[PDB]
């Protein structure tokens, strides 16, 4: 479980890092855009009426 | 020895920065969820 | 004022009228037989719009509109206020498409090429003369062809789609919506290869057929060719432009009620039209 | 936000449409003097600079690299009909037709024209020929319609002219591009196959009556065409419609 | 009679042309399939060899997915019936979810929730062959003209099924997965933003594609007459310009009073294409967001009389 | 029951790994989708009924 | 029967196991889809049931 | 014969792995199923 | 009858083994739709009425 | 010989496929013979 | 065989690796629905 | 005749084996048919 | 986290630069955006409403 | 490795500057968080 | 580094330029701001 490294010489690391930072972008993206959609967490809204700002 | 043309020594050490990266932003992702968990529990 | 390589095919001859009387070119247009026909007949059907413009008391260009006679005339002449100017117009716009038509086999046959564009243009006259002439002659009045103003002719379509209700349904119209949007398509993919080819990526030699074969090859595992590809593009407009024509021809002169229930009879055939469940069941 | 209008009715459709146009005349303006790289500048009747070049300027050089150690052509860039036009004016003023001085097929002019090209032929992305005989490409046969070899070939004059000897094909392309016909003189010329009609029975060319196919352009080599010899045979057979059709 | 150069009056065949390998990845290339003699009376007759690499599992599995899964629910909506499949097929839909859920994804599999599971999958799957149509042209040295083309019509996709129901704060604005119902969505569409044809982005987007369909009918009638001249090698006449292109350039030359070069002409026809689906990208997102009634603002901006 | 590891002497490496990746991806995100659906499983909205959110 | 080792010597290796593993995902995916969408097998909504979770 | 260049030796020991994952793919299977119909029964 | 091996030096045993393989999946799940359609062998609904649980 | 195979080797293959249909058919059989009792169609 | 030219010592190397990983992947997957069920069964 | 490379005793022996499978197909169709004339005649 | 400087002997300089500065306006001008459309952290209606300019 | 052909001091100087401008560009991030959270906290 | 071929004396001769017309452009924009500030504020 140690010999993980071995994994860069069979995937080219160009390729990896561009991959795994669209993923992760696209991911974060996906997350927060559930998390505004739904009225009980979004936090624009709970701040709103927190404060008694509307 | 590969599929890359990346000797051993120069996998050991592209390893050793990339888990160095995702500690970092593995630790920063446990606090931000830390956080939120404390200001507003999904549980 | 020529092109550097225009002189040596510059020469007399290939004129269906004439051959000396209107055999010239007036700065780089070739003024032939017809092309003394195309120019009067461009513009003075581009006056009388103008004149139509001060009958209707506009001069908003997106306002001006020329109506076709109102459907108590039938099929005869008209008052020039009233519907008029429209026969006027479509028959020097009539006379200026099919002009401008002949002009171009002059030009082919000095040129001493093939008659491919003359033919391709004739498939966009025919489905103008669907619409003006031959559709309502069918039904039998002037009234219902499309009015020449720039935003009134969209309200003839839009009202002549809806007498029918969603015009969607026409199975002619889809066939040709198909068709035109696979025009499109091919022809983004055909300038897009053609130009990656000519322009590689940077300080590269230019590419060859063979990478423009071999792209769509491992793109989407065929490639038709660069003689295949100029043969589908002349056909799926001229196939969208028939379909189009097609789909105009039989409604209102053969379908009379909604596209939508055209599509019963598939629903309706008798092996399982009672079979419950689905949509329709 | 509907009715939202920065000033009088212009709204941010207002700003889109607005936009567009501005987007579309400088797009108009680079598709425009992007097809200034061939022809230009603009020539008098007989040869000169015109004093009308136009309202786009000229684009600026751009360098294509050729694919097989082939040169470096640079356009827009010095420009020649490198050639003997041999024609002459029917009038002093412009805008006239220029009448040949001669035989107009032989002299390459009119209907009849061919450009001096690269006197090279064309090359694969192998470096191999792209056109060659069929009896020297290996593996290359007529996998459907009528085998039009050893047809008879007959001309515009309802005369035969030969009988078909090989079929030149495009290697990379696989499709089939000159028909090599035998002569009564013993010799070979190739025909281009969009010129041709291939019947159940024989070869009908349109173009050519039987009394020309001894004029057209021959080959310096019996296994290879040169774009150079490809304009003048294409140009030649092409340029009978006007001139060869009496 | 003469021929007109639109169907191959003769065939020759050869050895399987493999292609070229300038930067590709052997190994992903398959081997050659097989030879169709219909498609060779119009173009190639060679089927393959295809691509696919790490990009293509992704798109070719991910668009598995989102075909399999409206298949699936049109076999649920037949009531597990082939005949009534059969018989029902154009009008089953896969519709998202109803305007009272908004955005948010807690809505039922039977109430746009299959519809959020399939959107996903095309997502995926559009997005990635986007890519892997860049990284294609990438390996053979050439350029991205068709990665960006592609672009203006994802732009009019994303537009349709994710940026705009955003910007209008529900799923249920998107478009549903059917073949009539996706035709009564764009009916319904424009009685519900009052007769789309007074949107100028829709009226402009309609010019291009009238505009496309001229073009191509131009130019593929042109190369075919000036094919007896060598005139469909487009890439040859560029390099070395011969008969056919200046004979093409004087055709257009004397009937309009200006042409195109041989590669200019390809400009024409990639911006004419792209502006097809940009312009109707930002007329479709337009409507509903800016404008709620394209009549009513036709009227105020000529357009239509008071 | 161990001779699994032959199986790398017949499959590429890499194009095993990507469509194993791809995989459980696209599978992961379809079950999470699939519980979001469901309102019984739904944790946002759980967490919102329990703890009197919107 | 003992003689069934011979297929692989017909058919690819490589081709078979792509084919299959899409072959039963598909199938088992169609499964659990027909399973859920008959209300005597929806294990979602049956354990809300059970529960009082709806 | 020998489409795919396997030769006899070689397809035995590729049959036998094989069947190896088969069965233990279809153990799984059987308890799965056997859990389904105690639980809930569709005979 | 006992001849019908020479079928095997006529047709290539791998476009065979593939186009039967189609097609008997694409019987079977025929088959078993027609089943499922035809609500006296539904055995998912079969067995809701038995142990009524609906 | 359109396919290149040996006559031996068309009685080996044949041989070997007649083997998996026995197999394929036996299951077939007891799986319609358990459904005829769990609800007969006859 | 032969069909990507990894020698046995690459094959057991790589394998061994893909394994590891495996179980990995597996127990985190697995103390997850355990952890799901106890907050909220679905049997 | 010719048109396909055949011979007289190819063309014999591959007849033979054809029609044994024609009346082997046919003995199926008998003993069905007759089973369903039994069960609901339609004569 | 002090070997970093070795991603610029992976990735062209001139082209991480462009595209970070794509994601990064796209980003700035998104959050602006998505600020100005909810009302109660829109800064020019927040600002009007204090002073009393309507 | 080296994809790019920056040397190995190429890298260290690349990157000293990138590193500036990205502390530079999140000092001046963190002030204007700081303020507006103190205008109008969303917490 | 020649990606454009500046010789580290017209970049930086350039940067200099580039710097005066940024921190006049930047100036401007101060007084401007300060200006509609005291005119009307925003905060
Ligand atoms: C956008 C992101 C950029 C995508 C393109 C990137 C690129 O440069 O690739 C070049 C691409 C390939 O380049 P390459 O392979 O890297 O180059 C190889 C060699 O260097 C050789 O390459 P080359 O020489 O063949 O390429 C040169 C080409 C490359 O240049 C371009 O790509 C121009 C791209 C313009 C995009 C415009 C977007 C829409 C704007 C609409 C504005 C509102 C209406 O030059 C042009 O095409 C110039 C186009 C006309 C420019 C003049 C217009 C002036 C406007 C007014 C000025 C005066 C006032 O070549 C193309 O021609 C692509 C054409 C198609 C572009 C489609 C863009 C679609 C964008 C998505 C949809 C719209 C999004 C939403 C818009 C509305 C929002 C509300
Ligand atoms: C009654 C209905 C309305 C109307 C309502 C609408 C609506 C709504 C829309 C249009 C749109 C358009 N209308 Mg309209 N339109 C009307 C009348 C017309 C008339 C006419 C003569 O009356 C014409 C010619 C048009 C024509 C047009 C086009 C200009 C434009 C569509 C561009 C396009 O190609 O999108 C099609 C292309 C795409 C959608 C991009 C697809 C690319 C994706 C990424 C590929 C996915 C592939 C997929 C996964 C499948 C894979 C299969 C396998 C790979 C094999 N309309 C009337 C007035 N119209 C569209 C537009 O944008 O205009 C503003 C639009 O949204
Ligand atoms: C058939 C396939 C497609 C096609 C092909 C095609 N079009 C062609 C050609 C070809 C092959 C030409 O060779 C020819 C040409 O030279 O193009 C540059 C042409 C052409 N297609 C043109 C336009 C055009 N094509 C269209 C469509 C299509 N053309 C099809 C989709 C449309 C659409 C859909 O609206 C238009 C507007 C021109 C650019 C040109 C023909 C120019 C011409 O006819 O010149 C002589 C006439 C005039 C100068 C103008 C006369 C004006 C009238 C006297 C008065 C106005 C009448 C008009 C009806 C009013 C309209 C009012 C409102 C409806 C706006
Ligand atoms: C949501 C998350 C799903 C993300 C994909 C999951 C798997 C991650 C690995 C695939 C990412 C990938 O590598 O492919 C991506 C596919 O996007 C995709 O499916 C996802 C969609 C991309 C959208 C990008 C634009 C959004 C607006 C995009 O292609 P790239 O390789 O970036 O092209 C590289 C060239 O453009 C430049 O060199
Ligand atoms: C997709 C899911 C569909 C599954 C149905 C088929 C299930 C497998 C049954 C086939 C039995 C063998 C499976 C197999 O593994 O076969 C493989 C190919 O399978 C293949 O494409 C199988 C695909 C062929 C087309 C399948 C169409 C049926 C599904 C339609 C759904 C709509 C290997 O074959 P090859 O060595 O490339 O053949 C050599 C060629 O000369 C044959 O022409
Ligand atoms: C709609 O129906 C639903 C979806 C609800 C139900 C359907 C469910 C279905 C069909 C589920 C299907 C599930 C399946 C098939 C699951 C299979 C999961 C598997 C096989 C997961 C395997 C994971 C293995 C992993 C993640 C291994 C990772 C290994 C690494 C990360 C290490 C990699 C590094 C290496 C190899 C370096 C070695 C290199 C050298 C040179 C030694
Ligand atoms: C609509 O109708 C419904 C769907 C309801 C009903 C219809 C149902 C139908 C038609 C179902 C059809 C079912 C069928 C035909 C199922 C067939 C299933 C099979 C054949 C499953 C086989 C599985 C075998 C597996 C998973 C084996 C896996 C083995 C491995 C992963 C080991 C890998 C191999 C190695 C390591 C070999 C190594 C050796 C060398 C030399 C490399
Ligand atoms: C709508 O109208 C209705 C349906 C109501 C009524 C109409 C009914 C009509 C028109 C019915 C028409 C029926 C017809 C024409 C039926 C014809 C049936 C025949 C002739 C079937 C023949 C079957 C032959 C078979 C199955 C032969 C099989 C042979 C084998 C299995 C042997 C395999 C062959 C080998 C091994 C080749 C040997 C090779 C070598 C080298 C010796
Ligand atoms: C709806 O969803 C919302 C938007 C609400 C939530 C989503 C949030 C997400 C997904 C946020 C994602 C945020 C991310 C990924 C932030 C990452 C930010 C980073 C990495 C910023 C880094 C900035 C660094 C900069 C700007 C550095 C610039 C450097 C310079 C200006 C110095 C110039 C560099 C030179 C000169 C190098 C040249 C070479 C030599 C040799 C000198
Ligand atoms: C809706 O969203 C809102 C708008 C509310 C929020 C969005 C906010 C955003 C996107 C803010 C972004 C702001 C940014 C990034 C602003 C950047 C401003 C910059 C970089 C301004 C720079 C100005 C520099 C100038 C004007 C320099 C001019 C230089 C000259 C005029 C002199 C030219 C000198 C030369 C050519 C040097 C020649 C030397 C040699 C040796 C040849
Ligand atoms: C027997 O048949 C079988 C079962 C074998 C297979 C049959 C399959 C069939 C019959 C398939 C039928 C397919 C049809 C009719 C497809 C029609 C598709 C149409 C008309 C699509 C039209 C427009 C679709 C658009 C514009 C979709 C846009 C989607 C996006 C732009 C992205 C959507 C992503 C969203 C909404 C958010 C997703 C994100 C999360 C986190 C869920
Ligand atoms: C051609 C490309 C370049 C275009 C010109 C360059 C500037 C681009 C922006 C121009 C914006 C101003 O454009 C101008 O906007 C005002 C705003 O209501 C319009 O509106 C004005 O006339 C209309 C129509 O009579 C009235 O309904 C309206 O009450 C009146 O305010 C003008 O009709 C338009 O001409
Ligand atoms: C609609 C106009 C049709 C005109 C067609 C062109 C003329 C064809 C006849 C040209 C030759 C006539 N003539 C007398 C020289 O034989
Ligand atoms: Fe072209």
């Amino acid at each position: 479980m140690s010999k993980f490294y071995k994994i860069w010489m069979i995937f080219d690391p160009r390729r990896v890092f561009v991959a795994q930072g669209v993923f992760l972008f696209l991911l974060a993206v996906m997350i927060h855009l559930i998390l505004l959609s739904t009225p009980s967490y979004n936090w624009l809204e709970i701040s709103a009426a927190k404060y008694n700002r509307v | 020895l590969g599929y890359t043309g990346l000797t051993d020594e120069q996998a050991q050490e592209l390893h050793s920065v990339y888990m160095s990266g995702l500690w970092l932003f593995s630790a920063v992702a446990i606090v931000a969820h830390l956080a939120v968990y404390i200001w507003r529990p999904w549980f | 004022a020529l092109l550097s390589f225009e002189r040596k095919y510059r020469v007399p001859g290939g004129t269906l009228v004439g051959g000396n009387l209107f055999d010239f070119w007036v700065g780089p247009f070739y003024v032939g037989f017809f092309g003394v026909a195309t120019f009067f007949f461009a513009a003075l059907g581009i006056i009388l719009i103008a004149w139509s413009a001060v009958l209707q008391g506009t001069w908003n260009p997106q306002l001006i509109s020329v109506y076709p006679p109102a459907l108590e005339y039938g099929l005869g002449g008209a008052p020039l206020a009233k519907g008029g100017l429209w026969q006027i117009i479509t028959i020097c716009a009539t006379g200026a498409f099919v002009s401008w038509a002949l002009r171009e086999v002059e030009i082919c046959r000095k040129l001493g090429i093939g008659y491919h564009i003359p033919f391709a243009f004739a498939f966009a006259i025919l489905a103008y003369l669907t619409l003006v002439l031959f559709r309502p002659v069918m039904m039998g009045a002037w009234g219902y062809a499309f009015p020449y103003g720039i935003w009134t002719h969209l309200d003839w379509v839009s009202n002549t789609g809806y007498t029918y209700g969603n015009f969607h349904y026409n199975p002619a119209h889809m066939i040709a919506i198909t068709f035109f949007f696979t025009n499109a398509l091919a022809l983004a993919l055909h300038g897009a290869l053609v130009l990656s080819a000519a322009n590689p990526e940077k300080g590269k030699e230019m590419r060859t057929p063979d990478h423009e074969d071999t792209f769509f090859r491992d793109l989407v595992g065929y490639s038709i060719g660069t003689l295949g590809i100029h043969r589908l593009g002349l056909l799926l407009s001229l196939s969208a432009v028939f379909f189009s024509a097609l789909c105009m021809i039989i409604t209102g002169t053969i379908w009379f009620d909604q596209w939508v229930d055209w599509w019963q009879w598939w629903v309706k055939l008798p092996w399982w039209a009672n079979i419950p469940g689905g949509i329709n069941g | 936000m509907v009715g939202v209008t920065a000033f009088g009715n212009f709204d941010l459709a207002s700003l889109a449409i607005y936009s567009f146009w501005i987007f579309l005349a400088g797009l108009i303006y680079y598709l425009q003097t992007e097809n200034m790289r061939e022809g230009y500048p603009l020539e008098n009747e007989d040869g000169t600079p015109a004093a009308n070049q136009g309202p786009f300027p000229l684009p600026k050089p751009k360098t294509f690299i050729l694919p097989h150690g082939r040169g470096t052509l640079t356009v827009p860039g010095p420009e020649s009909e490198d050639r003997p036009i041999a024609l002459a004016r029917t009038a002093v003023s412009e805008g006239f037709p220029h009448a040949p001085t001669g035989d107009p097929m032989k002299d390459g002019v009119g209907p009849a024209s061919w450009v001096a090209r690269r006197d090279l032929p064309e090359l694969d992305g192998h470096g191999h020929n792209k056109i060659k005989p069929m009896k020297a490409a290996a593996g290359f046969y007529v996998s459907a319609g009528k085998n039009p070899i050893g047809l008879p070939v007959r001309g515009c004059d309802l005369e035969i002219a030969g009988k078909v000897v090989d079929i030149w094909v495009d290697i990379p392309e696989q499709m089939a591009r000159f028909l090599e016909v035998e002569l009564k003189d013993g010799s070979t010329r190739l025909l281009p196959m969009q010129m041709v009609k291939v019947q159940s029975n024989r070869v009908h060319v349109n173009a050519l009556s039987s009394d020309l196919f001894a004029g057209i352009p021959t080959i310096k080599s019996p296994t290879e065409v040169t774009l150079l010899e490809e304009d003048k045979i294409c140009g030649y057979v092409a340029g009978g419609l006007m001139y060869a059709a009496p | 009679a003469e021929y007109q150069n639109i169907f191959t009056q003769v065939q020759v065949r050869g050895p399987a042309d493999l292609g070229m390998t300038e930067d590709v990845n052997l190994a992903n290339r398959s081997g050659v399939g097989p030879f169709s003699t219909l498609l060779g009376w119009f173009g190639n007759a060679q089927l393959g060899p295809i691509y696919l690499g790490s990009l293509g599992v992704l798109s070719l599995f991910s668009g598995l997915m989102w075909f399999f899964t409206i298949g699936i629910w049109f076999w649920y909506q037949a009531g597990w019936n082939p005949a009534v499949f059969l018989r029902d097929l154009f009008f089953f839909s896969l519709e998202p979810p109803a305007p009272e859920y908004g955005l948010s994804f807690a809505a039922p599999l039977k109430e746009g929730g299959l519809w959020l599971i399939a959107s996903f999958f095309m997502f995926v799957a559009v997005w990635s062959w986007w890519g892997r149509t860049y990284l294609r042209a990438q390996a053979l040295g050439m350029g991205k003209h068709t990665a960006w083309a592609f672009l203006s019509a994802i732009w009019l996709w994303m537009v349709l099924g994710f940026i705009r129901p955003i910007l209008m704060g529900s799923w249920s604005e998107a478009v549903p997965y059917g073949i009539f119902s996706h035709l009564d969505w764009t009916n319904n569409f424009s009685l519900v933003h009052g007769n789309l044809f007074y949107n100028p982005f829709h009226g402009l987007s309609i010019a291009f594609l009238y505009g496309s369909a001229l073009l191509f009918a131009m130019h593929g009638a042109t190369i075919l007459a000036v094919s007896r001249f060598g005139g469909e090698r487009e890439l040859e006449q560029i390099a070395d310009r011969g008969t056919a292109a200046e004979r093409a350039a004087l055709f257009w030359r004397w009937t309009m009073g200006f042409n195109a070069t041989m590669e200019g002409i390809h400009r024409w026809a990639i911006w004419m294409a792209v502006l097809v689906t940009l312009t109707g990208g930002i007329g479709i997102l337009l409507s509903g967001t800016v404008v709620d009634n394209w009549y009513v603002w036709g009227q105020n901006h000529g357009m239509a009389p008071l």
